[PDB]
RNA sequence: GUAUCUAGGACUACCAUGGUUGCAACGGGUAACGGGGAAUCAGGGUUCGAUUCCGGAGAGGGAGCCUGAGAAACGGCUACCACAUCUAAGGAAGGCAGCAGGCGCGUAAAUUACCCACUCCCAGCUCGGGGAGGUAGUGACGAAAAAUAACAAUACAGGACUCAUAUCCGAGGCCCUGUAAUUGGAAUGAGUACACUUUAAAUCCUUUAACAAGGACCAAUUGGAGGGCAAGUCUGGUGCCAGCAGCCGCGGUAAUUCCAGCUCCAAUAGCGUAUAUUAAAGUUGUUGCGGUUAAAACGUUCGUAGUUGAACUUGUGCUUCAUAC
């Protein structure tokens, strides 16, 4: 221990802050956690898309 | 021929079968290196002994 | 008395390399292109043959001596494998007809002890570890 | 990938294995320095090595060419940084000769023995692994460390190590939790 | 002259009668994608290099072709052919050598994971997306690092030590040295788990509160031990039997090689097997051998292709200085 190198980003300001915000590493003091997709289902999902045209509202059932 | 190829292994039919079940199990290979002075200085202090041999039992 | 020490020879001295090769019998071997036809499994390690039938061999004079042997068949290849077994005994651990793995026998291709015509020695029977069956490490499964 | 990993592979081989004359020797070694196998003995050969015939390359060449020094001179400067070159052998034909038990000297293990720290071949070595040394700002659990010669002025004990008093048992401390309770 | 984006026997027609070769051409053969490159020593190397880099190629067998700048594309289509799909029997669909899976196969090889934070890329695009790429579970293929205790008197044997006495001899002995399931002092961190950290999130590594050894535990072996080749002419058993064993050879009744135990050794988290390969091997050689006979000059002489070739073809000086002295 006695030796803990690391970094910090100081921000001008917190609008200033808004603009850049890299939300995966902004997310260790996040207060903005949302859209769990979980990248799984979205490309089933989207495999789903591809035969529906116009309407795409068949996708309910399959979550 | 193949006669006959019954007693293979006669002479593991015929075993005495004693054990080890004791002595002390090692140490480690350091420490294995420790001990090999002790028989090796002192004890054997390597005087005329006439074509000797240093692992003899008797 | 000979060898050709011309500057420009060059073209003459690598073809009176190669047409010499094959004089050194211990370099056809793998050049001549034979490793897929008579090493009697096919140029790779080991063999993971089957047990054909217990075979009474003897060993080579002055020593009259049994080496209780095998027979083995190839599902690689497919042909007739006369191979040999270690350690008296373990004729009780055959149990013939066994999908067996066999391996050479130590002298890159030849007849090594008073034991003629057998090119092999066991390692391995039913995969599971024919060393070990001996000390008792290992459980020999039965059926 | 990509460049997976260099080999640069230690544990080289003795040409001949039991040899009598290499057997007593290797254990006259680790009779001064009780390494924990006959690998070690090796590295260090492996080490001067790269020593012996890079050197020896340089000596087939003449005075003066840029490589016999510059290839030369980095080598004495690294060679003294070590410690086991002296100023008098500053020249490359007072380097072969020598031997492998000066960078043995400098082996962390016996640079705590040298030093009043440890007042046994066997009770330093086996500090290192508990962690109980200090260099500067940082302890070290390697053996290996072997040490640079301007690094001599500052090996000791560590802070945090019950010596000189950081949880001084710790477990010793548990231990007057039973015996008097 | 045609086509072709353009050279052009590319190809049609008319014309000439040629390109090529013992300086191994054309022919077949390869368990042959080239290459950057990889492994071993004194060089010269001989082996290989499928495989992250680069380049050339294929998406079952082959072949045409749309669209576009750009494929002869296959996670586009078409045919046939192979092997398999569904069907109400009228029809429709098919390539995992993309990823993770099974099946088969053979000695022979991983999770039906997570994530776009990294690196790049895609476009209308700061924003979308990418089993690219990252991470984890898998892994003794590897490479690197390094835990199995350390210290104490007595002790029990050897020695120096002081000294009696010396072909003998002991005591003051004893820094030492061992054996001590004698006695310890117990030094401790792996395990251990707060919190922490690192992360997309998580683990793991580092940090770490609480944990943590009188060993029986927190427990290393694997192979040997006749000679090569390192170290019991120890014991029991066995009697040319069973075996052993790379080779040399040991077993034929008092076994240094077998089977056990015994101790000893080896390297040590690695040992072993077999299998190809280089070194050893100056036993594939120009350096670097051999030809009287140990393996070995065509019986012969000319003789081109080969390959190697004499000599002779502008200089010492002369004077001076930088310059050693």
């Amino acid at each position: 221990g006695g030796r803990s190198t690391g970094f910090a980003l100081i921000y001008d300001t917190l609008d200033f802050a808004k603009k850049f915000e890299p939300k995966y590493r902004l997310a260790r003091h996040g207060l903005f956690e949302q859209k769990k997709q979980t990248r799984k289902q979205r490309k089933e999902r989207r495999n789903r898309m591809k035969k529906v045209r116009g309407t795409a509202k068949a996708k309910i059932g399959t979550g | 021929v193949h006669g006959s190829l019954a007693r293979a292994g006669k002479v593991k039919g015929q075993t005495p079968k004693v054990e080890k079940q004791e002595k002390k199990k090692k140490k480690t290979g350091r420490a294995k290196r420790r001990i090999q002075y002790n028989r090796r200085f002192v004890n054997f202090v390597q005087g005329f002994g006439r074509r000797r041999g240093p692992n003899a039992n008797s | 008395m000979g060898k050709p020490r011309g500057l420009r020879t060059a073209r003459k001295h690598v073809n009176h390399r190669r047409d010499q090769r094959w004089a050194d019998k211990d370099y056809k071997k793998a050049h001549l292109g034979t490793r897929w036809k008579a090493n009697p499994f096919g140029g790779a390690s080991h063999a993971k043959g089957i047990v054909l039938e217990k075979v009474g061999v003897e060993a080579k004079q002055p020593n009259s001596a049994i080496r209780k042997c095998v027979r083995v068949q190839l599902i690689k290849n497919g042909k007739k494998i006369t191979a040999f077994v270690p350690r008296d005994g373990s004729l009780n651990y055959i149990e013939e007809n066994d999908e067996v793995l066999v391996a050479g026998f130590g002298r890159k291709g030849h007849a090594v002890g008073d034991i003629p015509g057998v090119r092999f020695k066991v390692v391995k029977v039913a995969n599971v570890s024919l060393l070990a069956l001996y000390k008792e490490k290992k459980e020999r499964p039965r059926s | 990938g990509r460049i997976p990993s260099v080999f640069s592979k230690t544990y080289v081989t003795p040409r001949r294995p039991y040899e009598k004359a290499r057997l007593d020797q290797e254990l006259k070694i680790i009779g001064e320095y009780g390494l924990r196998n006959k690998r070690e003995v090796w590295r260090v050969k492996y080490a001067l090595a790269k020593i012996r015939k890079a050197a020896r390359e340089l000596l087939t060449l003449d005075e003066k060419d840029e490589k016999r020094l510059f290839q030369g001179n980095a080598l004495l400067r690294r060679l003294v940084r070590i410690g086991v070159l002296d100023e008098s052998r500053m020249k490359l034909d007072y380097v072969l000769g020598l031997k492998i038990e000066d960078f043995l000297e400098r082996r962390l293990q016996t640079q705590v023995f040298k030093l009043g720290l440890a007042k046994s071949i066997h009770h330093a070595r086996v500090l290192i692994r508990q962690r109980h040394i200090r260099v500067r700002k940082q302890v070290v659990n390697i053996p290996s460390f072997v040490v640079r010669l301007d690094s001599q002025k500052h090996i000791d004990f560590s802070l945090k190590s019950p010596f000189g008093g950081g949880r001084p048992g710790r477990v010793k401390r548990k231990n007057l939790k039973k015996n008097q309770g």
